[PDB]
Parts: structure tokens; C-alpha cells; sequence
């Protein structure tokens, strides 16, 4: 089970990781997150008490490396570093330990709740998506922008989502104008699946990032990225049954974890509506529509 | 954005634009079958793509064959009319390609993007106009072209006739929407308005008859009096008793949506 230290808590802040979040106050004796289960990412973030703006995370994978958390009293937020000497990060984190000035990462036993919402998601795929090479860590926040958005503007401060676009000449084989606009199989299968992703679990594992990208941090292009492939899905007459089954588990769980309050700036009503009840798909997801029905009736 | 009363003029400058009316595309009646169901006959259609600038009609004929053995014809008849407007447009030499095309319906803005992804620069636009062009049935040589098509068919028309010789294109566009809405509203009484002197006749490389100057100004008097009339027929209002600034906001508020 991986540790991640923090050097001090300088400023008051809510820590986030993964589902999880908790409060530390102003020079609270606070030294970091040990018991993280090894076998999946995970993502550490932040929004600071006095100013609820910044509001920005890490994701990481401790079998890639030794990673703490240090206050930047200059650029005013915590940073992720990698620690080089194994001797010195397990010095320190037998210290922290041993002084109990670590929160222990809160996983119930029966609780698959964060291998379902990872399930596809891999560091490798992250550090393609968001563009960082010396680190191995990737950093997000609420205020990064899409590739995508950016067309419609730092191109390194990015989030390199693969480009979903309905009304494009990618989506729309000329000659095939109707048949590919309002069955979007060509695009899923042959464009998307066989094209970019190459298989389902990289197209999975991209959809679950927009997702927690959209959660954690509020990251609107992150929203529609995630709405988007969901909608390209739900839009195509022709996905093999194991997709169609996969998705509706990932969505069921993506459902289960929303905030309550959250569900009016984190669901789009239109592309709910339409893949639920409208869609090429709109019974093949029994699970999503059963929790979407129970949990967010308002918006249906 | 949308073309409404405000952009009006813009009709009219020199960037190339057209129209593009799908009402006449699928038409059908709707008969009892012997089991006593009912079924539909589908009848020749067309596309009325025009330019209001110049009156050039490009009456492409929707012969009923096109829709042997499809399904949703009410579906597929907006991306054939997409699908022709675009065939249309690759046709023309590029000086002669328009600006933007604005349809009069809504439901053709989606399949004419589709259908236009090679032309970016080609601005797609719906209107806030309620523009009368269903009723270009109702002109006699472009029906009677339409109902003799035995296969699909463009023909090219001047829908102006002669008039730019004489008047602006804002006068002649608005002469045409005049005489179409007329003809939507009561097509007989418009008919016997068009036709009633004798002595003015329609010329063989025409649509209209050749009425002078004096004669347009009173056959455009007796349209709007057939319009009016037809209004206060159908909502049983008193017409002699209004005042002529609610004629104007009657007659031009049926030519906003
Ligand atoms: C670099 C130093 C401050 C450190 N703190 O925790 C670490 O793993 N390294």
C-alpha cells in the first residue's frame, strides 16, 4: 500500500483523493495519504479555503514512482514532485507513520466504487491526454480547455480529448450524408474504434478520465467530452453487446458517485434524454436508465 | 445568424445568395383503400431554390420514382432536397456559387450543413420570414411542368419575368411575395384577379401576365384586398371598419413567422 507525503499544509484546504476529501486547516500538522491501494490510478486535489478558484489535482500511479505534495508559496498551490532517492522518501514516510500525522485512504472492503469508475483508465493513456513529459504525474484543473474548445488558447496547458464532432467531414462519408447523421456506426466503429482508440478500452478509458476530470474539478470541456462519447454510442445502431454492456455499468456508476447537488451543472439534459429514451440504444442501458429514473427524475 | 425583418435589404446587395423551399418536395393524397386503411399516393414534387436577387428559379422536378421502396419519405425527402441543393451548387462555376442559402424551414438547416461540409465559407441560414413559395404550385407553367415530368428534371425559370427592366429587386421580390401569398390564401379569386382582362396576356417565355406600370399598381391593390378580405373572413372580423395602419401591420405581420 503507497504513500504519499506531504512536506506541510501552509495553507487551509480541502484534499481530495479520488472519491474521498477531507479538510486540513492553516499549519494543521498534516504529512499525507498513506494505505493507497496499489492497482489503480488515482488523482489528489485540492480547492483552497480562501479561495475556492483554485481548484486543480494530480493524477499519478505510486507503481510509477515515489510522489509528495509541497506548498509553492510563489505559484500559491501544492505541487506534486517525484522524490529520485527510494532511501530518503522511505525515511520520511516511516517518520509521518510513525508520528501518525497521516490520513489513511478510507477504502470499505466491499467497496469497488473507485475500480468501477477506473476500471479503463491506464497512466500511459492520461499522459497522452494531458501533456507533460518530464513528469510522471499529470496535473489538471478547472480551467484547462480542450483541444476541441480551443478550435472553436495555450496549446500546452491543454487537455488533448480525441475530437468528436458530429458535423464534420471525420463523421460523414460523402455520398453516405443521411446514413452516417442519423446512424453514427460508421464514426463509432470504423473512425473511432478501429481508427483512433484501436479497441474499446482505450475509447472506455478516455470517457472515464472526461467523467472524473468533470467531477473532481468542475472541468466543463471535460463535461462535454465525456457527453459526447456517450452520445456517439448511444447514436449508433451497430456496437458489439459487450460495449453496449460495459457502458451501461460504467454509467451506472458514474451516476452513483455524482453529488446530488451537482447533478443541474454535471448532466446535460438533451443528450440524457435523447440516449435514454430517444436513442438507437435507449434499452440497452437498463442499469444507467433505473438509477437515472430513481436518483435524477427532474432532469428526465 | 437568422434573416428577419430587420436584415431585410440584405436580400438584396450583391453577395449570391439563395432560398431554398422543400414545402412542394414530397406531396401526396390521401386516399381510403378497399379494406377501408388508408394510403397515400405520392404526386411529382420540386425543389423551389431561388435568387431574389436576380429571379433565377432552379426548379429541380421531384419525379415520384425517387421514392419506390424508401421508408420515412418525409425524412428522406429534406436530404434529397439537401443532396440536390449541394449537387446544384458543385454545378455552378465557383463566381456563380452563392454566400449563404437560407431555407424556409428549419428542419432542412441540419441536412443542408451535412450535405455543404466541403463548402465552409457557404453560410447556412434559416429566416424569421413567413415566405409564401408553397404556393409556387400555383403558378400555371411551373405546375403543368411539374405534373408532365416523367423523370427527374431541372428547369430553369426567371420568376421575375421581365420586371427588373422596370423596377428594383426589393419591389420585384416583394411584388412576388405579394402575388404568392395571394395565391396561398385564395388561389381561385387570385387566379381571376391574374387573368380576368383578357387583353393582357401572359407571354410564351413568361410566368405572369404583361401588365404596365398602372396595371401592376392595381392588381397589386386587389391582391391585398384579397388578402385582407380573406382575413377578416376567416376570423370573422368587420374589415371595412379598420384603419390603414392595422391593414399594414395585417397584411406584413402574415410575412413574419
Ligand atoms: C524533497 C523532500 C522535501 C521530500 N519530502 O517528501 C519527499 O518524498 N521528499
Amino acid at each position: 500500500m503507497n504513500t504519499v507525503p506531504f512536506t506541510s499544509a501552509p495553507i487551509e484546504v480541502t484534499i481530495g483523493i479520488d472519491q474521498y476529501s477531507f479538510n486540513v486547516k492553516e499549519n494543521q500538522p498534516f504529512h499525507g495519504i498513506k494505505d493507497i491501494p496499489i492497482g489503480h490510478v488515482h488523482v489528489i486535489h485540492f480547492q483552497h479555503a480562501d479561495n475556492s478558484s483554485m481548484r486543480y489535482g494530480y493524477w499519478f500511479d505510486c507503481r510509477m514512482g515515489n510522489f509528495y505534495i509541497q506548498y509553492d508559496p510563489k505559484d500559491g498551490l501544492y505541487k506534486m514532485m517525484e522524490e529520485r532517492d527510494g532511501a530518503k522518501f522511505e525515511n520520511i514516510v516511516h517518520n509521518f507513520k510513525e508520528r501518525q500525522m497521516m490520513v489513511s485512504y478510507p477504502k470499505i472492503d466491499e467497496d469497488d466504487t473507485w475500480y468501477n469508475l477506473t476500471e479503463f483508465v491506464q497512466m500511459d493513456k492520461i499522459r497522452k491526454i494531458v501533456r507533460k513529459d518530464e513528469n510522471q504525474f499529470s496535473y489538471v484543473d478547472s480551467s484547462m480547455t480542450t483541444v476541441q474548445e480551443n478550435e472553436l488558447s495555450d496549446p500546452a496547458h491543454s487537455l488533448n480529448y480525441t475530437v468528436i464532432n458530429f458535423k464534420s467531414r471525420e463523421a460523414i462519408r460523402p455520398g453516405h450524408e443521411m446514413e452516417d447523421f442519423l446512424d453514427k456506426s460508421y464514426y463509432l466503429n470504423t473512425v473511432m474504434l478501429q481508427g483512433i482508440f484501436k479497441n474499446s478500452s482505450n475509447y472506455f478509458g478516455e470517457l472515464q478520465f472526461a467523467f472524473l476530470n468533470a467531477m473532481f474539478f468542475g472541468n466543463y470541456g471535460s463535461s462535454l467530452q465525456w457527453h459526447a462519447m456517450i452520445e456517439l454510442i448511444c447514436s449508433s445502431a451497430t456496437v458489439p453487446k459487450h460495449m453496449l454492456d460495459k457502458l451501461d455499468e460504467i454509467l451506472y456508476y458514474q451516476i452513483k458517485t455524482l453529488p446530488e447537488q451537482y447533478s443541474d451543472i454535471l448532466l446535460n439534459e438533451r443528450v440524457w434524454n435523447i440516449c435514454l429514451y430517444s436513442s438507437f440504444q435507449k434499452n440497452s442501458l437498463h442499469n444507467t436508465e433505473k438509477i437515472m429514473e430513481n436518483k435524477y427524475p427532474e432532469l428526465l | 445568424g437568422a434573416m428577419n425583418s430587420s436584415n431585410y435589404a440584405e436580400l438584396f446587395n450583391n453577395d449570391i445568395k439563395l432560398f431554398v423551399d422543400d414545402t412542394n418536395v414530397y406531396r401526396v393524397t390521401v386516399h381510403k383503400t378497399f379494406e377501408g386503411n388508408v394510403a397515400t399516393k405520392a404526386i411529382n414534387g420540386c425543389i423551389f431554390t431561388l435568387n431574389p436577387k436576380t429571379g433565377h428559379l432552379f426548379l429541380k422536378i421531384i419525379h415520384t420514382s425517387v421514392w419506390a421502396g424508401q421508408k420515412r419519405l418525409s425524412q428522406l425527402a429534406k436530404w434529397k432536397t439537401a443532396e440536390e441543393v449541394s449537387a446544384l451548387v458543385r454545378s455552378l462555376p465557383k463566381e456563380e456559387q452563392p454566400k449563404q442559402i437560407i431555407v424556409t424551414r428549419k428542419a432542412m438547416l441540419d441536412p443542408l450543413e451535412v450535405h455543404m461540409l466541403d463548402f465552409p465559407n457557404i453560410a447556412i441560414r434559416p429566416t424569421e420570414l413567413r415566405l409564401p413559395f408553397s404556393a409556387a404550385m400555383s403558378i400555371d407553367k411551373l405546375s403543368d411542368v411539374v405534373m408532365k415530368a416523367t423523370e427527374p428534371q431541372m428547369v430553369l425559370f426567371n420568376i421575375y419575368d421581365d420586371w427588373l427592366d422596370r423596377i428594383s429587386s426589393y419591389t420585384a421580390f416583394s411584388r412576388l411575395t405579394l402575388l404568392l401569398r395571394a395565391l396561398k390564401t385564395n388561389e381561385e379569386s387570385a387566379k381571376m384577379i391574374l387573368l380576368s382582362d383578357p387583353t393582357i396576356t401572359i407571354k410564351s417565355y413568361h410566368l405572369w401576365p404583361s401588365f404596365t406600370d398602372e396595371q401592376w399598381i392595381t392588381i397589386e391593390s386587389q391582391m391585398r384586398d384579397l388578402i385582407l378580405t380573406e382575413y377578416g373572413r376567416k376570423y370573422n372580423v368587420n374589415i371595412s371598419a379598420l384603419t390603414q395602419t392595422e391593414i399594414k401591420d395585417i397584411i406584413l405581420g402574415q410575412n413574419i413567422k
